[PDB]
């Protein structure tokens, strides 16, 4: 038996959002809804097909049709964006099984210029023989960002590594960027720099060896 | 409370078998039916199988062969066996309670609640557990009225580590990075946290980094840089 639902479903802040699972004449069972946000377990919003358990907003509620069980979200909030998935249990073989999830985002939030910090290695990190220069990148919106690094004002590629964007607490995103170097490289420029380029425009920090 | 905790290995060569426990507080094992799933990294929800304490199980078709669910009345804990993995049973590792209504001729069983997850890696490369850096505040990490700081947390293996602050004391302002998957195959993640910079002469930061594959643990102080 199986559980289908759309892939996403994207929604401006504060209209609804509909999430729909279509199967094998559901109608015919039970629909449980679960909510899983980045990088957190799921938990139940909606069982018994519109019960709400204790806790959650009244904004979450649950229908059916016939072929299709509906999860709702009114006046969405960008703090619901996560991953839904539907849920039945199959009596004739004991089976549990899950739709194949629905990604909810919110689009057309408030554009946030990015911070930048930008950490030079620590002495105790010198101290081991090795060099890391950590750049991070918070409070932005929309997600998509690129890093360059650079000593001296010129480019560096070899030893960056950095992430892709994440949501943050405030559901403004946030990432990191890596430059890794031997203690003598980090000593024999004089300086070197982050930029981070968001939306057509850019963020730089310089740190220098000679300050402190 | 009703509480769950998964509490597994971590890493698992090919060919050997994953052994995971579920330590149950605030309820009685004998209450309720016990249910894994699993979450491969990127993909979906997948149920393993269900125990009651007195021995009913019944287990998804894919993995039936391969999988013992058993239950430890005594420590009130449930367990799972998954024998000869693949890199296809690296995943989030997932116990739930089965809440459970009784409806004429039909099941309705749902899950309520989950407990955290527990990553399951399947590698043949070795453990390793990381070493953490301070990322010291200083004059120039400052805007204001705020500072940042932070604990930089390099070269681990497998995933996951996750960091708190003054032993969970401090979340206001705190932000953990995902990790960068290096070319040595190690990861590094930092983790950061924004405070008042009056108080940086006069208060404490710890970064409590926890790498449980390695079953390591590392509290490391973080104080403003002194040149």
């Amino acid at each position: 038996y199986e559980l289908t639902q759309p892939p996403s479903v994207s929604v401006a802040p504060g209209k609804t959002a509909r999430i729909t699972c279509g199967g094998n004449n559901i109608g015919s069972k039970s629909v449980h809804w679960y909510q899983q946000k980045p990088g957190q377990a799921p938990v139940l919003v909606i069982y018994y097909d519109s019960d709400r358990p204790s806790g959650i907003p009244e904004r979450f509620s649950g229908s059916k049709s016939g072929n299709t069980a509906t999860l709702t979200i009114s006046r969405v909030e960008a703090g619901d964006e996560a991953d839904y998935y539907c849920q039945v249990w199959d009596s004739s073989r004991d089976h549990c099984v899950f739709g194949i999830g629905t990604k909810v985002t919110v689009l057309g939030q408030p554009k946030a210029n990015p911070t930048v910090t930008l950490f030079p290695p620590s002495s105790e990190e010198l101290q081991a023989n090795k060099a890391t220069l950590v750049c991070l990148i918070s409070d932005f919106y929309p997600g998509a960002v690129t890093v360059a690094w650079k000593a001296d004002s010129s480019p560096v590629k070899a030893g960056v590594e950095t992430t892709t964007p994440s949501k943050q607490s405030n559901n403004k995103y946030a990432a990191s960027s890596y430059l890794s170097l031997t203690p003598e490289q980090w000593k024999s420029h004089r300086s070197y720099s982050c930029q981070v380029t968001h939306e057509g425009s850019t963020v730089e920090k310089t740190v220098a060896p000679t300050e402190c | 409370q009703v509480q769950l905790q998964e509490s597994g290995p971590g890493l698992v060569k090919p060919s050997e078998a994953l052994s995971l426990t579920c330590s149950v507080s605030g309820v009685a094992i004998s209450r309720h039916y016990w249910n894994w799933i699993r979450q491969p990294p990127g993909k979906g929800l997948e149920w393993i199988g269900y125990i009651f304490f007195n021995g009913n199980t019944n287990y998804s078709p894919s993995l039936k062969s391969r999988v013992t669910i058993s239950v430890d009345t005594s420590k009130n804990e449930f367990s799972l066996t998954l024998r000869s993995v693949t890199a296809a049973d690296t995943a989030v590792y997932y116990c739930a309670r089965e809440k459970s209504v009784v409806e004429p001729d039909n099941m309705v069983r749902w899950f309520d609640p989950w407990g955290q997850g527990t990553l399951v890696t399947v590698s043949s490369a070795s453990t390793k557990g990381p070493s953490v850096f301070p990322l010291a505040p200083s004059s120039k990490s400052t805007s204001g009225g705020t500072a940042a700081l932070g604990c930089l947390v390099k070269d681990y293996f497998p995933e996951p580590v996750t960091v708190s602050w003054n032993s969970g004391a401090l979340t206001s302002g705190v932000h953990t990075f995902p990790a960068v998957l290096q070319s040595s195959g190690l990861y590094s993640l930092s983790s950061v946290v924004t405070v008042p910079s009056s108080s940086l002469g006069t208060q404490t930061y710890i970064c409590n980094v926890n790498h449980k594959p390695s079953n390591t643990k590392v509290d490391k102080r973080v104080e403003p840089k002194s040149c």
